[PDB]
C-alpha cells in the first residue's frame, strides 16, 4: 500500500510538469500529424503516439507523455499483485488497464481540454490530454476502496 | 434581445475579464466547458444547436504570454477559438505605438469579428469595453475602437469599467501620460465609463473582509459581482426592472458629465456575517460611508447629483422606500438643489451567487449603488499636477515625438482638462438670478 | 516568439557570455547533450528566443561567437557545454590585435568584419521576428573595446530599428589589469553613447567584494564570478520565457526606465545573496529584499548613492507569491528615501513579477537601477586618461597608423558633455 | 520512351562521365554484373530511358568512347562500374593530343570522327523516339575541345530540332594548368555560340573551395571531386523518367531559359550540402533547404553574382512536400533580391518538382541558374588570351597546320559582340 | 509467440516489396506462359510458377517463390508453438493448404483491382490474392494464439 502511494504520487509530480508542456506536446503532435500526412483523423491511441514519435519526429516531451503511460501500466499491474480486489477496485483496475492499452481507443475521451481550440478537442487530441488526468482519478479511486 | 457585446482590450481587461466568466457560467447551470445539463443565458451568449453556448467576448492585445494561458487554462473548450486575438511585438505601455505602429496591423480583424458578433443577435442595446487607463495596449488601442464603434454603429450605447490611477498607488511612471492621453478620445465618443482604483480595493479586502495578502484573484473578483449587478435584470425577472438604454438618460445631467462609482455594499466574510444579520436598512447604510466607496475620494467634500439602488433577492419593496426616506433626513449625505427627486431603485427575484472556494458569505440581498457626485473634481486636478512637472522640462517625450507624432497632442491635455475643470466649479455652484 | 539574438566578443566578454549558456539551458532542462530532459511543459513553450530548432529533437543556442585571436576559443570548445555549439558559429582570426583598440577598429577588423556579419545576416533573416540584440563586452583590453564598437556600427543600419543591448565590465577604480585600459575606455565611448540603445555597467571589484562579505566563500574563482552576473542578466529576460501576474519584456524596461536618450547605462543587482552560515539563519520573503537590495553592498559599480540621487529603479520579482508586499514596501521605500530620489519624476518603482522561481530556489528577485552617481567614473577615468595623454605617452602605436591629433580630443571633449549632464 | 544520348572527350569528361554512371546504377540499383536489384517498382516503368534493355535480364548503358589515346579509357575498364560498358563503343585511335586543338579538330580530325558518327547513327535510329545529347567535355582541351565544338557541329545537317546538354568545365581565368589553353579556348566559344543550347559551366576552383567549407573535408581528391557535378545533373533528367506533382522535360527548360539566341549559359547546384559534423543539429525541410541553393557562395561560379541579374532560374525538386512552400519561397526571393532579378522577366523562375527523394536521404532539389555574371569568365579568357596574342606568338604552328591568324581576328570580334549583350541590359 | 510476430512482420515487409512490384510479376508470367505456349489456362499452383521460373522477371518469381516458402516454414512454426484449439487448427490448415505447391488457386480471390477484368477472372487473379490471404488468416491465428 505505501509503495504504491508514492509511486502514484511519483507519477502525479511528472504528470504535473507534462501537463505544464501540453502546448509543446500539441505542436509536437501536429508537426508529427503534417510528416505523417495524418491530419485528417483524430489521434486515437498510445501506440499511434509513439509511431509519431519513431518515425515522424518534440521528441522530448513524447517520450515524457509515453513513460508517463508506461509508469501507470505497471501502476496497474502492483494494484493486481497487492489483493484479488473487490467487484469496484477490480472495476476501477480494469478501466486503468484497458486506458492504458496501447492499442485502445481514446478518441471519445473527455476529461487539459479547456486549453484546446473546439476543433481540436473534438477532432485531434481531445482523447490523448485525457488520458493521463482520468487515469490518475480511477487509481486515487482505487487506492481509496482499497 | 437584450443583448451586449463585451470586448477586453489591454491586460487589465483581459484579467479582470478572465474572472468575470466563471460567475458569468456558475450563474447559471452551464458546466464551464460549454454545454447544460430558461431563455436566460441568450443576451451574453450566441447558442448553437449542438446545445453548446458561446461567450459574447473578443480579447485583443499586442502581448502574446496573457492571452495564451487562456487559451491553454480550462476556458480554452469553452470560447470559440479564434477570437483569443493575439499579437506578436508590443506597444509596452507606449500611447503612440499601440495606437500608430503596431496595433494598426490588426485592427481592420477585430472590427470584422465586431462586426460578425453584432449581425448574428438582433437586439444589440450596448457595449461592455474592459480597458484602464493604465498602460498603453489598454489606453491607446482601445482610444481608436471607441472612435470605430460610435461613427459606424451611429447611436449604439456603449459602457466601459475602466480603473484609474491612485494619487499614492501607482506602478508605471509614464501612467500620468497615457492617462491623460486617453482622455482627449473618451468624452466625445462614450457613455459612460465607471471609475476604480487599485489601493481601494484592498482596504475593503481588510476591513470588511477578513481575509488578509489579497492577489490579483480576489481583487478581480470584486469587480465581477458589479458587472453582474448592472446587467442583472436584463437576464432576469423583476419587481422593477432596469433596462441598459435608460442608464445614459437619468444618470448623465451633462454632455461631458458622466462618470460614475460603484458600491457593492453587502460585502462580508463567512464568520463576520454569523454575528451581524443583513437587513435591509442596514444594508443600504453600508453604501454611503467613505470605506466602501471604490475611488480613493471623499464624499463629505462634494455634492451628489443623481443616485441608483440595484438590489437583488429577498427584498419586499416596503423596507426600501421607507429605508429611502430616513437618508433624506441626514445632513452627512448631501445632495445639489437642481435634483429635489434624487434617487432611483430597482429590485430583483434572484438572490446573488458566491463563488464557491471564494471569500464572500452566502446572503439574500445586495446593492449595487452606481451614482456620481462631486467628489471627482479633485481626483483629475491631481493628475493634471503629475501631468504638469513632467512636461515642465518634456521628461519621456522621445518615445512619444520619436514615433513621428507632434508635442501639440501634449497641449491639447491642457486645453482638455483646465476647460473639463471649470464645469465642475461653473455649474457646480448655488442658485443664482 | 520575440527571439533576440546573443553574441560574445573579445575574452572579456567572451568569458562572462561562456558561463551564460549553462545557467539559462538549466532553468529551461537542456542536457549537455543537447537534448530536453526537463521535468515541466511550462519550460519550453516560449524556447525560440535563445534557440533555433533542428532536426532529431535537438535545440541549439544561437551564440555568435567572435574574436580575434585563436587561444581563448579553443578553451570554449574544451568547456562543460562546448558541445552544444553550431560549429560554424566559432569564427576567429590568427593573427593577434593584443590590447588595442587601433588593431581591433582598424587594422584587423577591416578585414574580418565581412565574414562575422554575414553569419549575423544568416541568423537573423532566417529567423520569424526579432526582439534584440545581446552583445557581451567591456571597455577593458583591446578587441573587446574596439572590435565591438566597430560591429554595432553596421548592426544600428543595416538593422536600424531593433534594440542595442550591449555590456560592459568598466574597470576597477583601484588598479586593473592593463597599463593602457584609459585609452581602451574612453575610446569605446566616444561611439558607444550616440549608437546604442541601453548599455550595462559591470564592475569587476565589486564582483569580488559580495563574495566575501556576503556569500563568505574562501576561494573566488572566475567560474563562480561570473555566475552571479550570468542570474542578473537572464532575469532581465525572465518573462519573455516565463509567464505572470505581471509581465516585463526588455524594451518594456527600456521605454519606462530611460529618462533621457544618451543617458543609458545601468546597475545590476540581486537579492537572495546567503552565506554557508547565514543559510540557516534567514527567512525568505519580500522584507528582506527590499533592504538587501536596495542597499550599497548590494550594486555593481564604483558609484555613491548617498551623493546621488537614483533616475529610475527597476525590480523583477519571481516566484507565485502575493504582491501586495511589492506595492506597499516600494511605497514606502520611495516614501522613507525622499532626498535619495529625484523630484521632478513623481513615481519611480516599475515592479514585475514572475511564477517560476530558480531551480530550488523558493524566490528571487532582479535589480536594473539607474542613478546620478556615476558620473565620478565618468570623471575619475577620463581625468586619468588625462593624465597618459598630457605627455602624449604610448601614441606609439595609435599615431603609427596615421590617426591625427585631433582623434583624441573628440573622445575627451564629448566625455566632458556626458559628465556635464548628469549634473543637468 | 524518350532516351537521350551520352558522350565525351577529354581527360576529365572522360573521367565525370565515369562518375556519372554509378550514380544512376545507385538510383535505379544496378548491381556490378548488369543484375537489376533495385526496391521500387515505380522505377522500373522507366528503365529504358538511359539503360538500353539487353536480354537476359541483365541492363546496359549506350555512352560512347571517344579519344586519341588508350590510358584515360583503360582507366575505366579498371573502375568499379566500368564492367557494364558495351565493348564497340570504345573507339581508340593512337596518335597524341599535345593539348592542341589544331590535332584535336583539324589536323587528324578528318579520319576518326567518320567512324564515330555512324554507330552514334546505329544507336540514334534504334531507340523508340530520341530525346538529346550530353556531350561531356573540357572547355579548350586537345581532346577536349578538338573533338567537343567539331562533333556536334557536323550533327545539325542531321538533327536541326533536337535539344542538347554538355558539361562544359570552364577554364576559370584565375590560374590556368596548360600555357596554351586560351588558345584552345577561344576557338570552342568560335563555333559554339550559333550552334550551342545549353552549357553547363562547370568550376573545379569553386569545387575546390566549396568542398572545404560547405562540405568540410580533408583530401578532397578527383575521385570524389567529380562527384559533385555527377550527382548534380542526374536531378534534371529524373523528371523524364520519375512522375512527380509539376512534372518536367529538358524542352520544357529550353523554353524558359532561352530569352534571346544567345544567352543560355547555366550554373548548377544541388541542394542538402551539409558536413558530417552538424547533420544531426541540423533539421532537413523546405524552408531550410531554399536557403542553401540561394547562397551566393554555393553555385559553381568563380564569380560575385552581385554584379550579375539573372535571367531566368530553374531548380527541380525531389522527394513529398507541398507546393505553397515553394511557391511562396519563390515569391519571396523576388521580393527582396529585387535588384538581382532582372525586371524584364515576369515569372523570374520555374519551379518543378518531383516525388521520389535520392538514395539517403528524405528529400533533395537541384539548382540550375542563368546569369548576367558569366560575361566576366567570358572577358576575361579573351583577356589573357590577347595578351598572347597581340605579341603574335604561336602562329606559325597552327599555320602549318594550316589554321591562319586571319581565323584569330574574329574570335575577339565577335565575342566583343556576344559579351556586350550580358551588359546591355543592365539598365 | 514474439518469434513468430518477428517472422510474419519480415514476411510482411517483404511482401510490400513485391505488392510495388507486382505489374512486373505480371508481365514476368505472362512472358513465361509465351514461352510455354500456355495462355489458355489460368495460373492455377505455386508449382505452375515455379515451373515457368525455371523452364529481372527471374528475379521478381524467385521473390514470390521466396514469401510462399517463408509462410509454408510459418505455418510450421505455428503448429509447434501449441496443439491449437478448433479456430486457430481451422485458420492453419487454411495457411497450410493454401501455401502447399500443388493446391489450386484458380479461384482464389483476394492486387485484383490492378488487373483487368479478364486478367483477374482468367489468369492471375489467383495467385496474386494468394500471400495477403495467407498473410491474414496468419494475423488472425495469432490474434487467437
Amino acid at each position: 500500500m505505501n509503495e504504491v502511494k508514492e509511486s502514484l504520487r511519483s507519477i502525479e509530480q511528472k504528470y504535473k510538469l507534462f501537463q505544464q508542456q501540453q502546448f509543446t506536446f500539441i505542436a509536437a503532435l501536429e508537426h508529427c500529424r503534417e510528416n505523417a500526412h495524418d491530419k485528417i483523423r483524430p489521434i486515437s491511441s498510445i501506440e499511434q503516439v509513439q509511431s509519431y514519435m519513431e518515425h515522424y519526429c518534440h521528441r522530448r516531451i513524447l517520450i515524457m507523455f509515453m513513460d508517463i503511460c508506461s509508469e501507470l501500466s505497471k501502476l496497474c499491474q502492483h494494484f493486481e499483485a497487492l489483493h484479488s480486489g473487490t467487484p469496484v477496485t477490480n472495476s476501477l483496475l480494469e478501466k486503468c488497464k484497458t486506458l492504458v492499452s496501447q492499442s485502445n481507443d481514446l478518441s471519445s475521451l473527455r476529461a487539459v481540454v479547456n486549453h484546446l481550440s473546439c476543433d481540436e478537442a473534438r477532432n485531434h487530441y481531445g482523447g490523448v490530454v485525457s488520458l493521463i488526468p482520468i487515469v490518475l482519478d480511477f487509481m486515487k479511486e482505487w487506492i481509496a476502496h482499497s | 434581445m437584450r443583448e451586449c457585446i463585451s470586448i477586453h482590450v489591454g491586460q487589465a481587461g483581459v484579467q479582470i475579464g478572465n474572472a468575470c466568466w466563471e460567475l458569468y457560467c456558475l450563474e447559471h447551470g452551464i458546466q464551464p466547458d460549454g454545454q447544460m445539463p430558461d431563455d436566460s443565458f441568450n443576451t451574453f451568449f450566441s447558442e448553437t444547436g449542438a446545445g453548446k453556448h458561446v461567450p459574447r467576448a473578443v480579447f485583443v492585445d499586442l502581448e502574446p504570454t496573457v492571452i495564451d494561458e487562456v487559451r491553454t487554462g480550462t476556458y480554452r473548450q469553452l470560447f470559440h477559438p479564434e477570437q483569443l486575438i493575439t499579437g506578436k511585438e508590443d506597444a509596452a505601455n507606449n500611447y503612440a505605438r499601440g495606437h500608430y505602429t503596431i496595433g494598426k496591423e490588426i485592427i481592420d480583424l477585430v472590427l470584422d469579428r465586431i462586426r460578425k458578433l453584432a449581425d448574428q443577435c438582433t437586439g444589440l442595446q450596448g457595449f461592455l469595453v474592459f480597458h484602464s487607463f493604465g498602460g498603453g495596449t489598454g489606453s491607446g488601442f482601445t482610444s481608436l475602437l471607441m472612435e470605430r464603434l460610435s461613427v459606424d454603429y451611429g447611436k449604439k450605447s456603449k459602457l466601459e469599467f475602466s480603473i484609474y490611477p491612485a494619487p499614492q498607488v501607482s506602478t508605471a511612471v509614464v501612467e500620468p501620460y497615457n492617462s491623460i492621453l486617453t482622455t482627449h478620445t473618451t468624452l466625445e465618443h462614450s457613455d459612460c465609463a465607471f471609475m476604480v482604483d487599485n489601493e481601494a480595493i484592498y482596504d475593503i479586502c481588510r476591513r470588511n473582509l477578513d481575509i488578509e495578502r489579497p492577489t490579483y484573484t480576489n481583487l478581480n473578483r470584486l469587480i465581477g459581482q458589479i458587472v453582474s449587478s448592472i446587467t442583472a435584470s436584463l437576464r432576469f425577472d423583476g419587481a422593477l426592472n432596469v433596462d441598459l438604454t435608460e442608464f445614459q438618460t437619468n444618470l448623465v445631467p451633462y454632455p461631458r458629465i458622466h462618470f460614475p462609482l460603484a458600491t457593492y455594499a453587502p460585502v462580508i466574510s463567512a464568520e463576520k456575517a454569523y454575528h451581524e444579520q443583513l437587513s435591509v436598512a442596514e444594508i443600504t447604510n453600508a453604501c454611503f460611508e467613505p470605506a466602501n466607496q471604490m475611488v480613493k475620494c471623499d464624499p463629505r467634500h462634494g455634492k451628489y447629483m443623481a443616485c441608483c439602488l440595484l438590489y437583488r433577492g429577498d427584498v419586499v419593496p416596503k423596507d426600501v422606500n421607507a429605508a429611502i426616506a430616513t437618508i433624506k433626513t441626514k445632513r452627512t449625505i448631501q445632495f445639489v438643489d437642481w435634483c429635489p427627486t434624487g434617487f432611483k431603485v430597482g429590485i430583483n427575484y434572484q438572490p446573488p451567487t458566491v463563488v464557491p472556494g471564494g471569500d464572500l458569505a452566502k446572503v439574500q440581498r445586495a446593492v449595487c449603488m452606481l451614482s456620481n457626485t462631486t467628489a471627482i473634481a479633485e481626483a483629475w486636478a491631481r493628475l493634471d499636477h503629475k501631468f504638469d512637472l513632467m512636461y515642465a522640462k518634456r521628461a519621456f517625450v522621445h518615445w512619444y515625438v520619436g514615433e513621428g507624432m507632434e508635442e501639440g497632442e501634449f497641449s491639447e491635455a491642457r486645453e482638455d482638462m483646465a476647460a473639463l475643470e471649470k464645469d465642475y466649479e461653473e455649474v457646480g455652484v448655488d442658485s443664482v438670478e | 516568439m520575440r527571439e533576440i539574438v546573443h553574441l560574445q566578443a573579445g575574452q572579456c566578454g567572451n568569458q562572462i557570455g561562456a558561463k551564460f549558456w549553462e545557467v539559462i539551458s538549466d532553468e529551461h532542462g537542456i542536457d549537455p547533450t543537447g537534448t530536453y530532459h526537463g521535468d515541466s511543459d511550462l519550460q519550453l513553450e516560449r524556447i525560440n528566443v535563445y534557440y533555433n530548432e533542428a532536426t532529431g529533437g535537438k535545440y541549439v543556442p544561437r551564440a555568435v561567437l567572435v574574436d580575434l585571436e585563436p587561444g581563448t576559443m579553443d578553451s570554449v570548445r574544451s568547456g562543460p557545454f562546448g558541445q552544444i555549439f553550431r560549429p560554424d558559429n566559432f569564427v576567429f582570426g590568427q593573427s593577434g590585435a593584443g590590447n588595442n583598440w587601433a588593431k581591433g577598429h582598424y587594422t584587423e577588423g577591416a578585414e574580418l568584419v565581412d565574414s562575422v556579419l554575414d553569419v549575423v545576416r544568416k541568423e537573423a533573416e532566417s529567423c520569424d521576428c526579432l526582439q534584440g540584440f545581446q552583445l557581451t563586452h567591456s571597455l577593458g583590453g583591446g578587441t573587446g573595446s574596439g572590435m565591438g564598437t566597430l560591429l554595432i556600427s553596421k548592426i544600428r543600419e543595416e538593422y536600424p530599428d531593433r534594440i542595442m543591448n550591449t555590456f560592459s565590465v568598466v574597470p576597477s577604480p583601484k588598479v586593473s589589469d592593463t597599463v593602457v585600459e584609459p585609452y581602451n575606455a574612453t575610446l569605446s565611448v566616444h561611439q558607444l553613447v550616440e549608437n546604442t540603445d541601453e548599455t550595462y555597467c559591470i564592475d569587476n571589484e565589486a564582483l569580488y567584494d559580495i563574495c566575501f562579505r556576503t556569500l563568505k566563500l574562501t576561494t573566488p574563482t572566475y567560474g563562480d564570478l561570473n555566475h552571479l552576473v550570468s542570474a542578473t542578466m537572464s532575469g532581465v529576460t525572465t518573462c519573455l520565457r516565463f509567464p505572470g501576474q505581471l509581465n516585463a519584456d526588455l524594451r518594456k524596461l527600456a521605454v519606462n526606465m530611460v529618462p533621457f536618450p544618451r543617458l543609458h547605462f545601468f546597475m545590476p543587482g540581486f537579492a537572495p545573496l546567503t552565506s554557508r552560515g547565514s543559510q540557516q539563519y534567514r527567512a525568505l520573503t519580500v522584507p528582506e529584499l527590499t533592504q538587501q537590495m536596495f542597499d550599497a553592498k548590494n550594486m555593481m559599480a564604483a558609484c555613491d548613492p548617498r551623493h546621488g540621487r537614483y533616475l529610475t529603479v527597476a525590480a523583477v520579482f519571481r516566484g507565485r507569491m502575493s504582491m501586495k508586499e511589492v506595492d506597499e514596501q516600494m511605497l514606502n521605500v520611495q516614501n522613507k528615501n525622499s532626498s535619495y530620489f529625484v523630484e521632478w519624476i513623481p513615481n519611480n518603482v516599475k515592479t514585475a513579477v514572475c511564477d517560476i522561481p530558480p531551480r530550488g530556489l523558493k524566490m528571487s528577485a532582479t535589480f536594473i537601477g539607474n542613478s546620478t552617481a556615476i558620473q565620478e567614473l565618468f570623471k575619475r577615468i577620463s581625468e586619468q586618461f588625462t593624465a597618459m595623454f598630457r605627455r602624449k605617452a604610448f601614441l606609439h602605436w595609435y599615431t603609427g597608423e596615421g590617426m591625427d591629433e585631433m582623434e583624441f580630443t573628440e573622445a575627451e571633449s564629448n566625455m566632458n558633455d556626458l559628465v556635464s549632464e548628469y549634473q543637468q
